RNA sequence: ACCAUAGUAGGCCUAAAAGCAGCCAUCAAUUGAGAAAGCGUUAAAGCUCAACAAAUUCACCAACAUAAUCCCAAAAACUAAUA
RNA sequence: GAUGUUGGAUCAGGACACCCAAAUGGUGCAGCCGCUAUUAAAGGUUCGUUUGUUCAACGAUUAAAGUCCUACGUGAUCUGAG
C-alpha cells in the first residue's frame, strides 16, 4: 500500500478516475467569433505634445520657408552630410527633415495637396529664407546622387525645370 | 477511515427553476412518494 | 514613431544587508528525538506565506516539496551573483530547515528501531512564496534569472509579482464561474453523489479536488 | 484492380508487415510501401485474411477469394459473375475533371489585387 | 587604414608611449610627426594640451588635424586646480564663472566637431558646462 | 552536431530549421553551434 | 528592414583603463543618436544593439535515448445516436 | 513426497547502451595521429605464464582482442580443481 503523499504520481481508483473525467472544465463557446464579427467600436488617438508641436512647428514652416523644396533624402557619409550642411551654412539657406507620419496628413487637409506623391519617398526639407535659386542648385550640382524634387513657392507648386527657369 | 458521511442543508434547498424542470408544484408539496430501487447494496456499507 | 511613459521608482528603498543570509546546515538547538514523518504538511493548499510584504518579486510553489540544504544553496548563491546589489534586495520567506529525516545503513533488515538523523529539511506546500525580492528594477530581470532557480527546485515553480498573481487568482475564479458543465467536484464530493465519497478521503472535501497527495493541478477549475 | 489501392494518411510509410521464418535471425519486417511493391495482391489478402473469424473455416473461405492486380480476368471468371458491387469510399475529382459550367458557376471568393504578381 | 585620436601636450611630442604603440602599429614614421606636430603645437606656449586627429593612409603615410584643447583641461586651468574630483558631484573640485564659460566655448567653438555645427555660443556654453559637471567643477553665475 | 533536449540560438546568426521532422540548429558563422532536436 | 557624427580617449584611478577592470558621475550638440546592452582589443582599432528617418504586424510562453526467442486482432475519418 | 548449486569444455540464440569493419557532423581538426557526437547489428571479436578461479596482473600479437542477457545459457552432453 502506497502513503497518502508519494512521488510517484499514484494511480487513481478507477471510479475516481471516471469522476475526474466528468467534472473537466468546459469553456465558454461563442455563437459567432469575436474576429470574424463585423469591426471592433471605434479607439481614436488623440494629439500628444509631440504631434501638437510638429503640426504647430510645420505650420509656422511654411510660413517662414519662401522657398521650400523637396530634396530627396540620400544616404551620404557623416563627412558628405555635415561638409553638406556647412556649404548651406555658408550661403545661410536651411535643411530641416520631419517624421512623413506627422508631416503626410498635414498637407492632405487643405493648401499644399500637390506635395503629396512625393513624400511617400524618403524626404528632406530644403527651407530656404530670403533664397536664390541658383545657389541652392550651386550644391545639388556638385553631387549628381542627390536630386530635387521641388515643390512649394510662395504659394506655387513648381519642379526641378521651374527651378531650372527660376535660377536662370 | 471511511464514514456515514452527511448532507449539509445547502443541498435541499430547491432554486426557483427546479419546479419548471420537474414539474413540481411551487405553491403545495406533494403527499407521497414512489420509491424504486436503482442499484445493488452489494459494495455498499451494511448501514 | 510613438512615446511612452517610462515607470519610475520613487517610493522604493533599499535596506540594509540587501543579500540572502546564511542558513546553516543543522540547527542551533538540534532535535533530540525523531519524529514521525507527516507527509500531511506537504499536502494540499498554503496558509502561511501566501501573501508579499515588502517585495514585487517572488518564487512561486505550485506543488508541495521538501526543500533541504542543498536547495538553499543554489537559490542563495545563485540569486545573490545574479542581481544588481545597488538596485535589488531578497528575504526568506521560508525557515531554514527544522525537521529531521532519517536513514539506516545500507544493508538493514526491517525491524529493530527507527534509523538515526542524516537531514534537515523545510517542508513546502504548494501556494506559498519562496523567496521575495524588492527593488527599483523591471519584473523582466527578476523573471530573468529566477526561472532558473525556480526550475531547479524540488517541485514545480514559477516566477511572480503581483500582477501576475492578481491576474491568475481572477482567472482562475473566472473558470470557475464561467465552468459551462453542470458537475463540478464541489458538488458531487458535497453532495455525496454515487457514493463518492467511498472512493474519496476525508480531505477531499477542502482540497474540492484540485491537489492530488502532493502534486498541485492549477487547471482543475 | 488490387495495385490501385489507397492508404488513408501516411500509413504507406508507417505500416510494417512482419514475418518470422523460425529460423533463428530469420525476423523480417516490411513497409506498407515495400510490400505492396513486391506483391501487388499481399495488402488487400491480409487485410481479409485477419478480418474472417479465426475457425478452420477461415481457410476454406479464404480459398473463394480471387484477388487481381489489375483489370485482367479469364473469361471463365468473367463469365460467371452475378453482380456489381459498390464502392465503399467516395473517390473525390481532381482539378481538371470539372466542367467548366461547375468551375465558372463556383463564387471567386476573395478580389485579388492588380499590382500583386502570380 | 585607421584614423588615431590622440590629446597631447603642448611643447611635448616624444617617440615613445602613446606615440610609438598606436601610430608605430599602422607602420608610421614616428620622427616626422614629432618634429611636425611640435612645430604647430610647440608655438602654443599658453600650455594647453591639445587633442589631435591623426588619418594614416594604406601607404602608412599621414596627415593630423590639429584641434583645440580638451574642455576638460580649460576647466582644469580657468578654476586652477590639480585634478578632477574623486567623487564628481558628491564632492567640488573648483570653481568657474558665467565668463569662464564663455571664453573656454569661444576658444572651442572652431573644432573639427563645432566647426560643422551652426549652434551659437549658448549651446557651446552648455557643452562646457556639461564637460564642467562631470568634473566635479561647479558654476557661479552673477 | 549535439542531441539535444532543448535549443537555443547561441548568437545573432542561429537560424532554427525543421528537417525530417526534427529541429536543427544551423550556423554559418560557427559550425559549432550546430544541435538537433531529439 | 535600415542605418549609425558630436564635447569626449567625463573625471578618478591605473602598465595602459578610452561605452565596454573597477569606483563616481549621468551631463550637455544635433532632428535624431546610452557618458552604453552585447562581443572585441594589451590599450586602442573594429563589429552590432538601442535614436530618428522608411515602413508594415502575425506571433511569442515551444519540445526530452534504449534490452535481450518474434511486431502483437485485422481495420477504419461519415448515410443522422440519448442509438 | 529434491527447480542438483562456482568456474571451465562443447554449441551458441538474442540486445545495442558499437570493440572492429562501413557512411558521416564538431573540434582548442593544417596533414599524421587524435578527442567527442550521429546512423548502422549480416560478419568477426587470438594464443600463452600464475591462480579452482570469473575478475586482475604480465608476455606476445591482431582490424579488433566490446558491454551485457539467456535458471549468474548450457551437468537425462562432459569435467568437479572449487
Ligand atoms: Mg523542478
Ligand atoms: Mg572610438
Ligand atoms: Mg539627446
Ligand atoms: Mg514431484
Ligand atoms: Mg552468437
Ligand atoms: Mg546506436
Ligand atoms: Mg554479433
Ligand atoms: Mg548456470
Ligand atoms: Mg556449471
Ligand atoms: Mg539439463
Ligand atoms: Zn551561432
Amino acid at each position: 500500500g502506497s502513503k497518502a503523499v508519494t512521488r510517484h504520481r499514484r494511480v487513481m481508483h478507477f471510479e475516481r478516475q471516471k469522476l475526474m473525467a466528468v467534472t473537466e472544465y468546459i469553456p465558454p463557446k461563442p455563437t459567432i467569433n469575436p474576429r470574424c464579427l463585423p469591426p471592433p467600436p471605434t479607439p481614436p488617438q488623440e494629439e500628444t505634445g509631440l504631434v501638437r508641436l510638429l503640426r504647430r512647428e510645420i505650420a509656422a514652416v511654411f510660413r517662414d520657408n519662401r522657398m521650400i523644396a523637396v530634396c530627396q533624402h540620400v544616404a551620404l557619409s557623416a563627412e558628405d552630410k555635415l561638409l553638406l550642411r556647412h556649404q548651406l551654412r555658408k550661403h545661410k539657406i536651411l535643411m530641416k527633415i520631419f517624421p512623413n507620419q506627422v508631416l503626410k496628413p498635414f498637407l492632405e487637409e487643405s493648401k499644399y495637396q500637390n506635395l503629396l506623391p512625393l513624400f511617400v519617398g524618403h524626404n528632406l526639407l530644403l527651407v530656404s529664407e530670403e533664397p536664390k535659386v541658383k545657389e541652392m542648385v550651386r550644391i545639388l550640382k556638385g553631387i549628381p546622387f542627390l536630386p530635387l524634387l521641388g515643390g512649394c513657392i510662395d504659394d506655387t507648386i513648381l519642379s526641378r525645370q521651374g527651378f531650372i527657369n527660376y535660377s536662370k | 477511515k471511511f464514514t456515514r458521511s452527511r448532507i449539509p442543508d445547502k443541498v435541499f434547498q430547491p432554486s426557483p427553476e427546479d419546479h419548471e424542470k420537474y414539474g413540481g408544484d411551487p405553491q403545495y408539496p406533494h403527499k407521497l412518494h414512489i420509491v424504486t430501487r436503482i442499484k445493488s447494496t452489494k459494495r455498499r456499507p451494511y448501514w | 514613431k510613438t512615446l511612452l511613459p517610462v515607470p519610475t521608482f520613487e517610493d522604493v528603498a533599499i535596506p540594509e544587508k540587501p543579500k540572502l543570509r546564511f542558513v546553516e546546515r543543522v540547527p542551533l538547538v538540534p532535535k533530540v528525538r525523531r519524529e514521525r514523518k507527516n507527509l500531511s504538511d506537504i499536502r494540499g493548499p498554503s496558509t502561511e506565506a501566501t501573501e508579499f510584504t515588502e517585495g514585487r518579486f517572488a518564487i512561486l510553489a505550485l506543488g508541495g516539496g521538501y526543500l533541504h540544504w542543498g536547495h538553499f544553496e543554489m537559490m542563495r548563491l545563485t540569486i545573490n551573483r545574479s542581481m544588481d546589489p545597488k538596485n535589488m534586495f531578497a528575504l526568506w520567506r521560508v525557515p531554514a530547515p527544522f525537521k529531521p529525516i532519517t536513514r539506516k545503513g545500507m544493508g538493514q533488515r526491517m525491524g529493530g528501531g527507527k534509523g538515526a538523523i542524516d537531514h534537515y529539511v523545510t517542508p513546502v506546500k504548494a501556494g506559498r512564496l519562496i523567496v521575495e525580492m524588492g527593488g527599483r528594477c523591471e519584473f523582466k530581470e527578476v523573471q530573468g534569472f529566477l526561472d532558473l532557480v525556480a526550475h531547479k527546485l524540488p517541485f514545480p515553480a514559477k516566477a511572480v509579482s503581483r500582477e501576475t498573481l492578481e491576474k491568475m487568482r481572477k482567472d482562475q475564479e473566472e473558470r470557475e464561474r464561467n465552468n459551462q458543465n453542470p458537475w463540478t467536484f464541489e458538488r458531487i464530493a458535497t453532495a455525496n453523489m454515487l457514493g463518492i465519497r467511498k472512493v474519496l478521503s476525508p480531505y477531499d472535501l477542502t482540497h474540492k479536488g484540485r491537489y492530488w497527495g502532493k502534486f498541485y493541478t492549477p487547471e482543475r477549475v | 484492380n488490387t495495385r490501385h489501392i489507397a492508404f488513408s494518411g501516411n500509413k504507406w510509410e508507417q505500416k510494417v508487415y512482419s514475418s518470422h521464418t523460425g529460423y533463428p535471425g530469420g525476423f523480417r519486417q516490411v513497409t506498407a510501401a515495400q510490400l505492396h511493391q513486391k506483391d501487388p495482391v499481399a495488402i488487400v489478402k491480409l487485410a481479409i485474411y485477419g478480418m474472417l473469424p479465426k475457425n478452420l473455416h477461415r481457410r476454406t473461405m479464404m480459398q473463394r477469394l480471387h484477388l487481381f492486380p489489375d483489370e485482367d480476368i479469364p473469361e471463365d471468371i468473367l463469365k460467371n459473375l452475378v453482380e456489381e458491387l459498390p464502392q465503399p469510399r467516395k473517390v473525390p475529382r481532381r482539378l481538371d475533371e470539372y466542367t467548366q459550367e461547375e468551375i465558372e458557376a463556383f463564387p471567386r471568393v476573395w478580389s485579388p489585387p492588380e499590382d500583386y504578381r502570380l | 587604414s585607421g584614423m588615431i585620436r590622440a590629446i597631447v601636450r603642448a611643447g611635448q611630442a616624444r617617440p615613445g608611449p602613446p606615440l610609438g604603440p598606436i601610430l608605430g602599429q599602422r607602420g608610421v614614421s614616428i620622427n616626422q610627426f614629432c618634429k611636425e606636430f611640435n612645430e604647430k603645437t610647440k608655438d602654443i606656449k599658453e600650455g594647453i594640451p591639445l587633442p589631435t586627429k591623426i588619418f594614416v593612409k594604406p601607404d602608412r603615410t599621414f596627415e593630423i588635424k590639429i584641434g583645440q584643447p580638451t574642455v576638460s583641461y580649460f576647466l582644469k586651468a580657468a578654476a586652477g586646480i590639480e585634478k578632477g574630483a574623486r567623487h564628481t558631484g558628491k564632492e567640488v573640485a573648483g570653481l568657474v564663472t558665467l565668463k569662464h564659460v564663455y571664453e573656454i566655448a569661444r576658444v572651442k567653438a572652431q573644432d573639427d566637431a563645432f566647426a560643422l555645427q551652426d549652434v551659437p555660443l549658448s549651446s557651446v556654453v552648455r557643452s562646457i558646462i556639461g564637460s564642467a559637471r562631470s568634473l566635479g567643477i561647479r558654476v557661479v553665475k552673477d | 552536431f549535439k542531441t539535444k533536449g532543448v535549443l537555443k540560438k547561441r548568437c545573432r546568426d542561429c537560424y532554427l530549421v525543421k528537417r525530417r521532422g526534427r529541429w536543427f540548429i544551423y550556423c554559418k558563422t560557427n559550425p559549432k553551434h550546430k544541435q538537433r532536436q531529439m
